[PDB]
């Protein structure tokens, strides 16, 4: 739901920035002869950069070692193996990688083994300035590395091709990560539309970071492996720890909780990492179910949860969900649905997005001034008009000022 | 790996603990480069089999050189 | 709209579950040892779930009948064809599944002929537990059920490589099907600013299901095909066949129609299955013609409609939207835009989301608890203030209780 | 944020419609035979539209010039070399485009080289009935071409294939176009909880266009390329002129600017053409750095901004974004956060999106409807009841109508 | 190309100008067109070599048209 | 296929009817192997062709097979 508040980057802009660099004529040279004939310099530049260069493909040799063996004795007869299959296979890489950036315009990811081999890929995480926890990561989880890299096509030049790769650094490793998942909590009484909702909308993924908390609104720009989150920090935002206290007492003083109020309960389910959450509202069925043995429990209307101790399935109306069967403990904390501490009567109908306390401010606005503006019309059917202008002395009797008689 | 999960029936929200960091927050970026040659057309009459499929991988080389000049001189896009 | 109603679930928490099973040191020797030499067994494991298997490349045999047929008389020679053919394209295969899980990281989709091959496909679609019909269905069309299975990266062991493979089965077929299209309706009155507008925000498909009514909010996560609706129920909502009625008239008791407020009056079109909806406001030029013969029909400020029976093409403001040209017969069903039924004085100014119901309670709040307050304020100019607590008592005159001296 | 006020397009109606005409019997070998033997007719067909057509591979005749050429002396034997190869790499093609409609279910884009190569396409680009602006344009942009045009699967027939060939046209080049930036503005004020925020919601691409402005909310579906950008008005709105007018005084009279209100004030950065807008808030670190020297400006609370002159990266809490070095000129326009014009105590809480004057409209209905219900509220300790209807004329006295005794 | 901007701080937003339009606004369609032949199986017994490889790439063209029957007769999808 | 639309002048909105469900229920999930074998580097001096052509696809083999391995030993991502 929180998306929105990310700011925008520009993923490409330090590629981009080297790739500009290789432009200005002297630029390109210095690097063609850095590589000289070492295949791996770290040539610099005109504004001075440290371009870490390597070279992956010598075709000018190889096409100018049988240019040579064959603009001889052919024209024309056949000449042998060998240097057929070592180049047929090198020009086809470059095929390759000509594909990417034709059908890509320019720009790759994941980053191809055409493109950089795991050979390749592997030395350079290897001079790579990261500690060996780094190393070992990046070494142990190279399609990750590869699904979160870019690849830019910069320069083809007399005869130098160059692409510039982005690869990710992880400046942050092994700091305990969770996850919140979050569905509706409605009332669940009995007139259809008497009832209200709220949703926590703070749901994503969440990281301890340099003393403050990374948080991952959209919960698939961070992909799982086995215990391992990788995320990205571009799609993060940055919030105090004190946000934790979200799931340890939604009422807090130390932060103010985010939620989502409306009036629309609708079935479903959110599928966690070791159960289902299951919100279960109006005539709908649902249910959970055990392989081999079928429905085992079927929920009643509110919010409810089972593990995957046993189940293997839940079904919310017509909708059937497997469930992920990862070893863990599930624990169930009893405690009663917040959203009967609320009078319907003076709810917000709906809200995109609000706090808890922001509710609570809106409540007291209408609780205040409505009794206020209540206990002032508990005044009436006692109160007095204006006796004319006129010099008139009347004294109040009947319901009107009327032309007095009796006791003066 | 000891992933572990608490459901909090007051909220309708759960949070699954127990795992690990791996956040991207930079980037290496190096220059990788490939040395290639131009050649006129400078073939043959011929053959007898093993150069008619050496220069077909080879027109197949142009074919992409001529590719990559096509995307011509603009910034890519992110 | 509605996307965000939507629960969420785990797209293959199954066949992870079944790779989860593999891993037992004894799982794999008893898929390996029951396909022996069947090609297709059906094994049971540790748990003792069935596990339909299937062996689709020998490349062990086939390399240890050339390794032998090679390492005797070669060291070295030329051996003949055939054999290379026979592997050059058996692994070739081998080489695109490796590639797809490479950048994939593991998991695919569709599923490509690689990966399965329509005769492999074909067969196990064939000894499937699914009705006749459904075999059918799915065999008349292949390429959209392989954009509906995903592709696991399971286990390398000694010399098994096993992945499984998630096969959409379809529980529901042939029931009827439809797409709602909205647009916003707006007063088109002539002071910019001035406006209201509404927009129905029930848009999506919608398909009859075990006796309610299935609903996909994001219209692009169903593809049609002709006349036929692939969906997928995990990104739907089960609803009542009430929902329905909302088409018939959206007052109804008996369902809470959908809809959005706003004062955003701005143009636009919706291309229908058979026409187009378009919503002209303010200075815009909304047009649609026919491709021969140019500009046929030109738009007033409101929203109307143009069937595709002699349209090509509709244009609003800078943008050509081209009409579908599927057969079928349009009925324009004309009626009063329900927006000029509604005090634009009281109307809410934007709700991200309400129902019908919900508008008219606030209206009410808005109406009622301004005229209370009202005729309430129409009893000044007319109430007289305490005289004071020492004794006095004066009798009412001249807008002050004043030092009287008259007719006392 | 203002994607959900485009309209919907069907992006391939005008393919699937030419695709619709081709299954008429007639028209196909109307299509095989004004292709006798010249490889690009432009046939006409039943209805009787202008279907330019390009045969791009013929193997009836290359396969019934060696079934042929190897049904005579083959059974069997050796034929020679030429004549594979002239095949292997045809058929290759004809592979590849089998592949890629197998995938997509028949629907492809980019357009490959394969479905259509840049000497068929360029050819096409040259008897295209546009200018020579475009015909450069497109030229030189190959890639992109390829990027938004869409192929679609066809007819198989006896020994026809045909496939359609959606093709972009520009009909608009090299108008003036813009891009707007926009990141939150809040208060910078001290206890958590107080402030208040507003958005533009206005950001996008946005171009010159036939007199009014197109405008493009989800600025991707626009690549830039030096300096053109290339977009699609199917996903754009049409507006006057006037909307620039927000850039230059957000409170002016002729367009009402579209904004969004929060409380939620977070810290956050968007990087711009030129440079980085950071909204830094709270306890967040926000900072500015350049790469030999690390950093160089460290940002206060509130809205602020640095060029790219200088400036490698900036962070924002634990969010390193790289700034783009497109060189350009900056221009630093001060002024005074419009937030600050507003009382908090009646800003409107969250209101998804409204404008400028919807808010101020919002803010008067709640200035006005207070005060008038607070000097009507003083007027009280100073009114007074009804006395009896039973005869009584009392002389209002002590806060109560008491049994009198002292001047009458 | 003269890019610049300028930055707003009334209003946190900017805008980058200096930029110059490729809008679509419209279609060219075309048909694209691929004559093919269809064969009986009438090969041979053989053979030496390069004819096994000719009918390899051939088993292939069969595998291809097959597929493409395949993808049958219905829509396909925007 | 009686397909059909309605548009409600009312409430801009509009119906189109006539189709017919496919909808994804459930899953089929098969296991499906591939046999392979491991060899050690055991090969050739030589040759003349036809078995420089061999190992390669064999190089090739070796290639995948490592890859996949690469692949190590985690949860791939849904």
């Amino acid at each position: 739901f929180l998306g929105f508040l990310l700011g925008v980057g520009s993923a490409i802009a330090s590629g981009v920035a080297v790739c500009k660099v290789l432009h200005l004529e002297g630029e390109v040279n210095k690097i063609k002869s850095a590589l000289l004939s070492t295949n791996k310099a770290v040539v610099s530049l005109s504004n001075g950069v440290s371009v870490l260069t390597f070279k992956v493909l010598d075709l000018k040799n190889y096409i100018d070692k049988q240019l040579l063996p064959i603009l001889n004795k052919q024209s024309c007869s056949i000449s042998n193996i060998e240097t057929v299959i070592e180049f047929q296979q090198k020009n086809n890489r470059l095929l390759e990688i000509t594909r990417e950036f034709s059908v890509n315009a320019g720009v790759t990811t994941p980053v191809s083994t055409y493109m950089l081999t795991n050979s390749e890929l592997l030395s350079l995480i290897n001079d790579m300035p990261i500690t060996n926890d780094q190393k070992k990561l990046m070494s142990n989880n190279v399609q990750i590395v590869r699904q979160q890299s870019y690849s830019i096509m910069c320069i083809i030049k007399e005869e130098v091709l160059a692409y510039v790769v982005q690869l990710p650094l992880y400046g942050v490793i092994d700091t305990p990560c969770w996850k919140l998942h979050t569905s509706p909590l409605c009332t669940t009484n009995t007139k259809e539309g008497s009832n209200i909702c709220l949703t926590r909308t703070d749901r994503g993924w969440y990281c301890d970071n340099a003393g403050s908390v990374s948080f991952f609104p959209q919960a698939e720009t961070c992909k799982v492996q086995s215990n391992r989150v990788f995320c990205d920090t571009m799609n993060s935002l940055t919030l105090p720890s004190e946000v934790n206290l979200c799931n340890v007492d939604i009422f807090n003083p130390k932060y103010d909780c985010k939620i989502m109020t409306s009036k629309t309960d609708v079935s479903s389910s959110v599928i966690t990492s070791l159960g289902a959450i299951v919100s279960c509202y109006g005539k709908t069925k649902c249910t959970a179910s055990n392989k081999n043995r079928g429905i085992i429990k079927t929920f009643s209307n509110g919010c409810d949860y089972v593990s995957n101790k046993g189940v293997d399935t839940v079904s919310v109306g017509n909708t059937l969900y497997y469930v992920n069967k990862q070893e863990g403990k599930s624990l169930y904390v009893k405690g009663e649905p917040i959203i009967n501490f609320y009078d319907p009567l003076v709810f917000p109908s709906h809200q995109w997005h609000a706090s808890i306390s922001q509710v609570n401010e809106k409540i007291n606005q209408s609780l205040a001034f409505i009794r206020k503006s209540d206990e002032l019309l508990s005044a009436i059917g006692g109160y007095i008009p204006e006796a004319p202008r006129d010099g008139q002395a009347y004294v109040r009797k009947d319901g009107e000022w009327v032309l007095l008689s009796t006791f003066l | 790996q000891n992933i572990t999960e608490e459901f909090y029936q007051s909220t309708c929200s759960a949070v699954s603990k127990g795992y690990l960091s791996a956040l991207r927050t930079g980037w290496y970026t190096s220059v990788i480069t490939i040395e290639l040659s131009n050649i006129k057309e400078n073939k043959c009459n011929g053959t007898d089999a093993k150069v008619k499929l050496i220069k077909q991988e080879l027109d197949k080389y142009k074919n992409a050189v001529t590719e990559l000049q096509l995307l011509m001189q603009s910034t890519p896009a992110t």
